[PDB]
RNA sequence: CAUUGGUGAGCAGCGAAGGAUUUGGUGGAUUGGGGGAAUGCCUUGUUGA
């Protein structure tokens, strides 16, 4: 294509250490990660922004009171400002050093920074644009202290400052030089180090906690001084307070520990509501709802990357996993579902197009080297280094079989037939590929034909030919369903690790023993050989894939980018991943032909085909006005309205001109459309179908259009196969939804005759 | 001790302190399994389960016996498993220090992968894959 | 007793399995 | 488990050795009859390592004793040669009756397993062709010292009488050169 | 020192090591030019590296080969592999890559294994 | 016989009142196991002041 290709989403929610915060709305979830910044919502999880200007791994994010002023803080300690869509409106270089505490004003007027050993207050501007060398103007400074500020509280008046630092003192500063109570009174008398100080919103109570789990409350009295309200002496907890937060209800406390638990407290009673231990991995950060209904907590990178949502009545709202680095991907037979392979020995299910992780499967003894489905959808498969290879179901929760029988600890590559009848596995150190039956799991014959170790196993859609790449400069062709075996071709150069096939049984790409990428036919005539890999931060050719449309291939090494090619010689694009300290280990294409795959240590997945870019498919400005000519063609000539409508690519036009015409005209327009205006609208109509609520509407469209040129689209496959996939997923998903309620409404009246 | 560090040219003394503990993990495990009555099939099987791992680990190069577990398990058997120590043996290199500097400026390719780590560990069976550049 | 000693060694065994497999990827 | 057999000769065949090669060809389902265009191939190790075959049988003729039956296990590389006494004129036959997939009982006479146990190791590794594990034929290996005998027989039973049938080309051989193979 | 590369070309038993050095275009076989070969009909098969990519291409280099072993068919098949391999080896190191990509495309499209030697490894099926 | 290796001389062409080669500093950007007691210790009881 000619599209822009980039990540508007990713693989994995939280892989690195980060903070945690909700929104002001309560229906959005701010889930950061150590290198980049992504914003989520509650329902239909989508990656909103991508703030990446970091060279060091930490990030801090908060909004003011309306969610239009958003920042991130790395260890470099400079500020980026985006509105809603990762624009980077203001790039404000703040510091060379990081910041320990930072907080807005609740009125959105002032801004609070705590760094070095001082206090820095900066002006908060409204919704505007750039054009500012320094959009942040100093309001006040407050000096001095003894050392660095560890935590911070503000006032609803936005004129009072209650803070604490490493010096075990809770200092007081006036915002607008008012000198509220004319003092900077430090609160002391603490037996251990003060972890958190929090000010109650009644202007009466003073909350302090120390690291021994002792809570001291002091009074707003400045005989005439601040006397004691309550003391604590706990010597039985044997833990350390890692994170502490205070509630806007001003009634509860929520305490996170280093011990891997989370304890609930009530402020006037000083009672334990419930403690929740789920392991030994510590809870790093914690965030509170703005009314305090839901409870979420962040955790360390070395600890858990697993963040669980909660309530005040103790039940989990949302769970998530995302353990260590991704080894391979596998596309579902509808493509909307994404399974993960990791070093831990777990396989996880992820509809990451909506963010959800429904379930997982865990029977491994060691890591997983590859994941791959079957196109029937009934079964997927496990390629691991466990010593066996097991089969799996979608939602029925049953390991069918673990296929093994020889002494082996390393099962590397794998291939199946599209029928699911026989499965062949390539042993790494053993020079044998093993067939296994769908009946019982029988080893009929063993194929000792190798002298180097196997590297790739790929079977065709022609379903007569097995292709194999081994580490002995020899490409291997095989026949099982016939009566014999075929003479395997001899490569010119290049022990091959990475092999790629066409699903027609005709085109085959090989990665060479360097950055050259050569492709050839089944009559072994070399089409292209692609130049070595550039990009110093030595050569890699590790993964390769032939695209499903048959017009492109995607190449991946480990030098932190990805490469794009067509069927002719040339490069389509080269997309570089900007990151500081191998990247790519698995590449394949999406069956819906909207993106493709990438397995990495980081995890990043989608390639974002767009429509806002103007295209000229069929000489658009012969159709001079895009509006008034269309308004003329909404009264008359509905055939030319759609031919004009396909030459345009403004979706605000397409829904209306596609909506306006009546029902009876639809088979007539389906009868008379040319075949060159067809595949992009049949491609788009499936993705466009899932969002709207006009299902009978598009239903009568796709019956006429689907009935129109079925022999031609049967003649012009590999494109209408993909568009066919994109519509058929919508077909079955709505179908199984409405049939069940149709029968469950159907039996009622006969039951009324029954009793 | 000190000369063993000098002969093997180890970067850190704590690297010697690592493998003594790793030997110490095996050695008390060698003790406790040996502290069993001789009629136990649990005892007889699982000694062989431990031995057959350590052959392919390259610590037990030759085929060994039961009492050699107390004997042949040394830190120096682990010290021979290092990358340049294996590199000097098959005689594509020239000295000990020559094996070092080629890993330094990157002239060693093990299989399909480029490796420049000096603390790389080589097994008994993966050693056929070291290639030039 | 004898069953107890099985639990003691096997826990030490499984970690020792885990530690050498780390060095196999080194 | 079951072996894999390759028949390999020189370029030009004789009829007195063509019928003899076809009797060795009657060792299927793992015996392949291959005529080479070279007398020996310098790449005999290569294809057997490629194909994964287990054994190679080569035939020729010399003068010091009569013609030899050379048998060599490929993953071990031993050398066991068997001086053939009768190579004059055998039966023109490729089959009679049943298949060679039948597993016969193994009968040895005049037991020598002090040093002749190496022959016992090979012949049990050789004539285990057939996973049937049910006797329908039988092959006897009668010794007279360094003499060996190979005869094929079928179970013939009528009115309670154990009869054998002298079937196949009747073989008389002597132990020719055993070169000490390697543990490799 | 002159710009020079050396390669080889192999038939069944024929060995022909090439010496593609700089110069003015001498192309000799053990002492002798191409047009004297005898087989004399297989002269056109070793004419082919002059021909598949354009004739000129040689005014800056010089060619000298020598053959040990093989037969008269085998000897000519050894060198004509080595000429095309020896030609692109100069473009491998001095000339840009995309010229050499144009050479190999003209080579591989007509290829009678000009870039790969014969190896035979049988197997029963 | 191989402008075959090294050495040295000369000419054509290219430039013309200089050319070629090396190095230093400064300035900016960018980066532990097995056993063990007389004896020391720990813990518990005990003896009287």
């Amino acid at each position: 294509m000619k599209s822009d290709f980039k990540f508007s989403n990713l693989l994995g929610t939280v892989y690195r250490q980060g903070n945690i915060t909700f929104s002001d709305d309560g229906k959005q979830l701010l889930s950061p990660v150590g290198n980049r910044v992504s914003v989520f919502d509650l329902i239909n999880n989508k990656s909103f922004t991508f703030e990446y200007e970091h060279r060091k791994n930490i990030a801090a994010i908060d909004l003011n009171k309306q969610g239009t002023l958003l920042i991130s803080i790395d260890e470099d300690g400079r500020a980026i400002l985006v509105n809603f869509k990762a624009r980077n409106v203001l790039h404000h270089f703040n510091f060379k050093e990081k910041c320990s505490a930072v907080k807005f004003s609740p009125d959105g007027r002032l801004f609070a920074l705590a760094s070095g050993r001082f206090l820095q207050i900066w002006k908060t501007p409204d919704v505007n644009k750039d054009r500012q060398f320094a959009p942040f103007v100093r309001h006040r400074v407050h000096a001095g202290h003894f050392q660095d500020i560890t935590s911070l509280t503000w006032s609803q008046d936005s004129r009072f400052i209650l803070t604490t630092s490493k010096d075990l003192s809770a200092k007081i500063w006036s915002v607008d030089s008012e000198e509220k109570n004319l003092a900077a009174t430090t609160f002391n008398g603490h037996r251990d180090y003060v972890m958190g100080a929090f000010f109650s919103h009644d202007q009466e109570k003073i909350y302090t906690v120390s690291k021994d789990g002792a809570v001291f409350v002091w009074e707003f009295t400045k005989k005439y001084s601040w006397r004691i309200t309550k003391k604590h002496f706990f010597y039985a907890n044997q833990a350390k307070v890692k994170c502490v937060t205070f509630h806007p209800a001003t009634r509860l406390l929520a305490v996170g520990f280093t011990s891997g638990e989370f304890r609930l407290y009530d402020l006037p009673d000083f009672t334990l509501i419930q403690q929740l231990s789920m392991g030994q991995n510590p809870v790093n950060t914690v965030s509170v709802n703005q009314t305090g209904e839901w409870l979420a907590f962040g955790s360390s990178k070395l600890g858990q990357l697993l963040v669980y949502e909660w309530q005040s009545e103790s039940y989990i709202l949302k769970q998530q996993g995302h353990f260590d680095s991704t080894n391979s991907l596998a596309y579902s037979p509808d493509g909307s579902r994404v399974v993960t392979a990791s070093e831990d020995g777990k396989i996880k299910v992820w509809d990451i197009t909506s963010g959800f992780c429904l379930a997982t499967f865990e029977e491994h003894t060691s890591s997983v080297t590859a994941v791959q489905f079957a196109k029937r959808g009934q079964v997927m498969f496990s390629s691991s280094l466990d010593g066996t290879v097991r089969a799996w179901d979608l939602i029925r929760y049953r390991n069918f079989r673990t296929f093994t029988g020889t002494e082996r600890i390393q099962f590397n590559c794998l291939a199946v037939d599209p029928s699911g009848e026989v499965v062949c596995a390539g042993s790494l150190d053993n020079f044998d590929i093993h067939v296994w039956s769908v009946q019982t799991g029988q080893l009929l014959d063993a194929l000792s034909g190798h002298e180097g170790p196997v590297s790739c196993l790929s079977f065709s859609q022609e379903n007569s030919v097995l292709a194999s790449a081994s580490w002995d400069k020899t490409i291997r062709i095989w026949s099982i369903f016939g009566r014999s075996q075929q003479v395997e071709p001899i490569e010119v150069y290049s022990d091959v690790l990475a092999l790629s096939m066409r699903p027609d049984g005709k085109e085959v790409a090989v990665s060479t023993l360097k950055g050259q990428i050569s492709i050839f036919n089944i009559e072994d005539a070399k089409q292209v050989g692609n130049i070595d890999c550039r990009k110093d931060i030595s050569k890699f050719f590790t993964t390769i894939h032939y695209s499903f449309d048959g017009m492109a291939i995607v190449a991946g090494g480990n030098n932190n980018s990805i490469c794009l090619y067509d069927v002719p010689n040339e490069v389509l694009l080269k997309r570089f991943i900007v990151s500081r300290n191998v990247r790519v280990t698995s590449v394949q294409f999406s069956p819906t032909a909207n993106a493709f795959a990438a397995a990495s240590t980081e995890g990043l997945l989608i390639y974002s085909t767009n429509d806002t870019i103007l295209f000229d498919p069929f000489d658009l400005d012969v159709d001079v006005t895009p509006h008034s000519t269309v308004e003329a063609l909404r009264e008359k000539q509905f055939l030319n309205a759609l031919v004009m409508a396909f030459r345009l690519n403004e979706e605000y036009l397409i829904n209306k001109v596609y909506e306006a015409i009546p029902i009876k005209e639809i088979p007539l327009v389906a009868s008379n459309i040319p075949a060159i205006y067809l595949p992009r609208i049949l491609k788009f109509i499936g993705d466009f179908a899932i969002e709207s609520q006009h299902i009978e509407f598009n239903l009568i469209w796709i019956k006429a259009l689907l009935s129109a040129s079925g022999g031609y689209i049967n003649e012009h496959k590999y494109l209408f196969s993909t568009a066919m996939r994109s519509i058929q997923r919508f077909i079955v998903r709505v179908a199984k939804e409405v049939v069940n309620t149709t029968t469950d409404n159907k039996y009622t009246y006969r039951f009324l005759v029954s009793t | 001790d000190t000369q063993v560090m000098r002969t093997y040219h180890i970067q850190n003394r704590e690297d010697y302190h690592k493998y003594n503990r790793i030997c110490g993990d095996i050695r008390r495990l060698a003790n406790k399994l040996s502290l069993l009555p001789p009629t136990d099939p649990f005892r007889r099987k699982h000694e062989q389960l431990l031995l057959d791992k350590l052959y392919a680990m390259g610590v037990l190069t030759t085929k060994s016996k039961i009492s050699d577990l107390e004997n042949k398990v040394t830190v120096s058997a682990i010290c021979r498993r290092r990358l340049p120590v294996i590199m000097h043996r098959l005689k594509m290199a020239e000295t000990i220090q020559d094996a070092v500097k080629f890993i330094e400026q990157g002239h060693v390719r093990v299989g399909p992968n480029l490796i420049n780590d000096p603390a790389y560990l080589v097994t008994r069976n993966m050693e056929d894959y070291v290639t030039w550049v | 007793e004898l069953q107890k000693a099985h639990s003691e060694i096997s826990e030490l065994y499984a970690n020792l399995v885990y530690k050498l497999d780390v060095l196999s990827s080194v | 488990m079951d072996p894999r057999i390759i028949v390999t000769t020189s370029r030009d065949p004789s009829t007195r050795l063509s019928q003899f090669a076809k009797e060795i060809k009657l060792l299927f389902p793992n015996a392949v009859r291959l005529n080479r265009g070279n007398y020996v191939m310098p790449n005999l190790v290569d294809a057997c390592k490629k194909s994964g075959t287990t054994d190679l049988v080569v035939l020729h003729e010399h003068r010091g004793v009569p013609t030899s039956l050379t048998i060599s296990h490929f993953p071990h590389g031993p050398t066991a040669q068997f001086s053939l006494h009768n190579v004059v004129m055998r039966h023109d036959i490729i089959n009679a009756g049943n298949q060679s997939e039948v597993n016969p009982h193994l009968i040895f006479d005049n037991f020598t397993t002090a040093l002749g146990k190496r022959v016992v190791c090979i012949l049990k590794h050789l004539f285990n062709a057939g996973p049937k594990k049910d006797s329908e034929r039988v092959i006897t290996f009668a010794n007279r010292g360094d003499f060996i005998s190979v005869r094929q027989h079928v179970y013939v039973r009528t009115r309670e009488g154990v009869e054998i049938a002298e079937v196949g080309p009747r073989f008389e051989m002597r132990l020719f050169e055993l070169r000490l193979g390697t543990l490799e | 020192a002159v710009p020079s590369v050396q390669t080889f070309g192999k038939k069944k038993s024929a060995t022909a090591v090439a010496h593609v050095k700089a110069g003015k275009g001498l192309i000799k076989v053990n002492g002798s030019p191409i047009t004297l070969v005898e087989p004399e009909i297989l002269r056109f098969k070793v004419y082919e590296p002059l021909l598949l990519v354009g004739l000129d291409k040689f005014s800056n280099i010089d060619i000298r080969v020598r053959v040990t072993g093989g037969g008269h068919v085998s000897q000519v098949y050894a060198i004509r592999q080595a000429i095309a391999k020896g030609l692109v080896a100069y473009h491998q190191k001095y000339v840009d890559e995309q010229s050499k990509n144009e050479l190999k495309k003209a080579f591989t499209s007509y290829d009678r294994t000009l870039l790969i030697a014969d190896s035979r490894r049988p197997e029963p099926k």
